[PDB]
């Protein structure tokens, strides 16, 4: 895999906003969410914890579908 | 954005003659946001105790920045002579270790520039903290 | 239109409590008092009041914006005094200050009108 | 005790550049039998100061008297130390500069210790033996008293 | 000559090195050869950059734009780890070398293991290498930034970070940011 090893914030800011949308659409959520009832919220903790069930396609220029999972990715 | 009205009234404040008072100093503390809740030590314990606008900017300065500006109307005849960290006029900047110890702030530190403290507070302390340290000043 | 009338900058709505206490949780025996329908008018002595008590360590108010009619009073004391007595304390001494000098305001007239 | 350093001064001058800030003057004083020069900013609006005053300077790392430190937090309230206010005027500030005159070879005979009280700059240069207290970001204070 | 006064390290005074060296660095500066012929193998290597350097900037204008400020990381880790520019500093001079050595071998734009690669990579990052090899001398880290044994390795650390954050960011639109950067200053010229 010849990519760079951070979440672009493209990137974050997707994984971010549909997990949230999922979890507004009742999304089982995957973190000990103490009091927090707002999805976006519900997602950076779910990210933080390294917990997003979602992979990314990094579509290189050539077309090779490079396959991350949120839990791999550095994030800041 | 740090229009005029908080640029001029900065310069004025970290002069080196703003004393402020106990009352004014609590007065002002209640409108920084990012403040942990300790009163600093008066520059001046005796007679009088009796802060100073560097004090009270050191503690609006986010995180431990390091910063060496030069104010804009520094005798460019200083950095030769004696009084070279002396700075009669209190032209050099310096805030060293998240602390204004000397100098007057104006545009040429604050601005959006090379140096300009508000910079190196957004390459250093990261990207929210300079909202803060902008809406802190004003 | 948006105008809020002009009698809601002193008017208590249903559920306000006009006062309502916090601990701020950054330091010890700090209280943070959020009093609402107020103004300078009675956040100004109440700090100045408070600012006399040797065992009060800060006492400073603010209003958060001008457009809600609200204030913030921050109160830190010694460990042997709480900032709710400290707070009461200042309130019984500016009531006090004021009843004398409403009667030296009263004997002031009296003598000014030659009674 | 906590005295980094003291001696007696007398002003030699107030403003030889000039007054820049109204309500700050800057003495230059120079010591009696340490051989010290001083440059101090002081609040001369409430503590003035004239030529020829010798005043007593204490510089000290605590005000406690009995060398426990500081905590450098504003506490007007606690005596249980009972604090060194025998002067008149005291500041606080950070030492922030210890500039010396060596070569790469020897070590440095004078040393100058740049203060920095609030804002208000003292730089204290002479010996190198006697201003071997100060270290560079080390909280200090700074307590005047005039001699009659 | 100049250069050469301020970048060399010169190994051989005994005095000014106990000046600003522990004593047993003092002595395994002096006492040993391998040490001595890699300072030399750094002056070296810091002198044909300073010849790749005056092909590049034949004007000799010295501000360059590059990603790190290390005077002000080298600043940052002087007040981290209280170091006191009045004593003997614990940093071993071949600690520097090696240090930066294994550093520049880290800040990775173009990923190799290919000739042209590997080529695309040291372009890629030849004038930072330049810089970072010219500030974090073991000369000036020694009697100039006076750094000690773990401010020095966290000062490795954070230039390391402080780069692999600089990177352009893949779906960037440079494009735009181009054109609009081009543009704002169109506002103020003249005619």
């Amino acid at each position: 895999r010849i990519t760079t090893p951070y979440m672009t914030k493209y990137e974050r800011a997707r994984v971010l906003g549909t997990r949230a949308l999922q979890i507004a659409m009742c999304a089982p959520v995957m973190v000990e969410l103490e009091g927090e009832t707002d999805p976006l919220l519900i997602a950076m903790k779910e990210l933080k914890a390294r917990k997003i069930p979602i992979i990314i396609r990094r579509y290189l220029p050539d077309g090779s579908y490079e396959d991350w999972g949120v839990d791999e990715l550095i994030i800041s | 954005g740090i229009v005029q009205d908080t640029l001029t009234a900065v310069r004025k404040f970290t002069k080196r003659d703003v004393f402020l008072e106990r009352g004014e100093v609590m007065n002002l503390l209640m409108f920084l946001s990012t403040w942990d809740g300790k009163v600093p030590q008066p520059a001046i314990l005796k007679p009088r105790p009796l802060w100073t606008g560097k004090q009270i900017f050191s503690l609006i300065i986010p995180g431990h920045i390091n910063c060496i500006r030069t104010h804009s109307t520094h005798p460019d005849d200083e950095d030769s002579g004696p009084y070279k960290h002396i700075s009669p006029g209190d032209t050099k900047v310096v805030v060293e270790n998240g602390e204004l110890i000397m100098g007057i702030l104006c545009k040429k530190s604050l601005g959006t520039s090379a140096g300009s403290l508000v910079h190196i507070s957004y390459l250093e302390m990261g990207h929210d903290i300079t909202r803060l340290f902008y809406s802190n000043i004003q | 239109m948006n105008a809020p009338p002009a009698f809601e900058s002193f008017l208590l709505f249903e559920g306000e409590k006009k006062i309502t206490i916090n601990k701020d949780t950054k330091v010890p025996n700090a209280c943070l008092f959020t009093i609402n329908k107020e103004d300078h008018t009675l956040g100004n002595i109440i700090k100045s009041q408070l600012l006399k008590d040797p065992q009060v360590l800060f006492a400073g108010y603010k209003v958060p914006h001008p457009l809600e009619h609200k204030i913030i009073i921050r109160v830190q004391t010694t460990p042997d005094y709480s900032p709710q007595e400290a707070f009461t304390n200042a309130i019984t001494d500016l009531i006090s200050e004021l009843s004398l000098l409403e009667e030296r305001f009263r004997v002031a007239i009296k003598d000014k009108q030659e009674g | 005790a906590g005295i980094l350093f003291e001696d007696i001064f007398d002003v030699k001058d107030i403003d030889p550049e000039g007054k820049k800030f109204d309500r700050v003057s800057r003495l230059h004083c120079e010591s009696e039998s340490f051989k010290m020069d001083l440059i101090l900013d002081v609040n001369i609006q409430i503590y003035p100061v004239d030529l020829g005053d010798k005043f007593r300077l204490v510089i000290a790392s605590t005000l406690y008297e009995d060398g426990t430190l500081d905590d450098g937090e504003y506490n007007p309230t606690d005596d249980r130390p009972s604090r060194a206010d025998q002067f008149e005027y005291v500041m606080y500030g950070k030492v922030y500069r210890i500039e010396g005159d060596e070569t790469s070879t020897e070590a440095a005979t004078r040393l100058s210790a740049y203060v920095s009280y609030g804002g208000l700059l003292m730089r204290l240069q002479g010996d190198a033996n006697n201003l071997h207290g100060f270290e560079v970001d080390s909280r200090v204070y700074l307590l005047m008293k005039k001699l009659a | 000559k100049a250069f050469e006064k301020k970048f060399r390290f010169d190994y051989t005074n005994e005095r000014a090195l106990r000046r600003t060296l522990q004593e047993d660095l003092v002595k395994d500066v002096l006492s040993n050869a391998h040490i001595q012929n890699e300072l030399e193998r750094e002056f070296e290597r810091m002198r044909e950059d300073r010849e790749v350097l005056r092909v590049i900037f034949p004007t000799g204008d010295s501000k360059v734009v590059l990603p790190c400020n290390l005077l002000r990381m080298i600043w940052n880790a002087q007040k981290i780890f209280h170091i006191n520019p009045r004593l003997p500093s614990d940093l071993h001079p071949i600690k520097v070398v090696e240090g930066v050595k294994e550093l520049s071998k880290k800040l990775v734009i173009v990923n190799g293991d290919d000739p042209l690669s590997r080529q695309a990579q040291e372009n890629a990052t030849l004038l930072f290498n330049i810089h970072l090899r010219s500030t974090l001398c073991s000369r000036r880290m020694a009697e100039e930034f006076r750094l000690s044994g773990e401010a020095f390795d966290w000062l490795l650390g954070e230039i390391e970070s402080k780069f692999n954050q600089a990177i352009a960011h893949p779906g960037e639109m440079v494009g735009a940011l181009a054109a609009q950067s081009l543009g704002e200053p169109a506002t103020q010229m003249t005619l």
